[PDB]
């Protein structure tokens, strides 16, 4: 390096800093991908139960 | 006219002289000041050197 036009100088690297990044759900593998061909989905649901039985 | 009085004649001349001698000094001096964070000319990030400015 060079201070000024007539000096030198002491040149001593570069210093670099990032900032901070979570990946803490991507580590519990909680998702499922699926890849398609449209931009819309179809999904389908079905309930059951019981009944009573009185007396006769 | 003959038979008189004669003719003389005269001697040379002579001189002496002295002289002195000037003289003439000179001097310089060098410091570390002058060397230090000074950057050579005709070179590029480079450092100064003693040599160059005695020579």
């Amino acid at each position: 390096m060079q201070n000024g036009d007539f000096q030198i100088l002491d040149y001593t690297g570069l210093i670099s800093t990032m900032p901070r990044v979570d990946t803490l759900l991507q580590s519990m593998n909680l998702f499922t991908e699926h890849f398609g061909r449209t931009t819309v989905a179809r999904i389908e649901r079905l309930d059951d139960g019981a009944g009573d039985i009185k007396a006769v | 006219q003959r038979g008189g009085v004669r003719q003389h004649l005269a001697n040379d001349r002579k001189k002496i002289v002295n002289l002195n001698i000037p003289f003439f000094p000179l001097d310089r001096s060098i410091d570390r000041a002058d060397i230090q964070n000074f950057r050579e000319f005709g070179t590029e990030n480079a450092p100064a050197t003693v040599d160059a400015e005695v020579q």
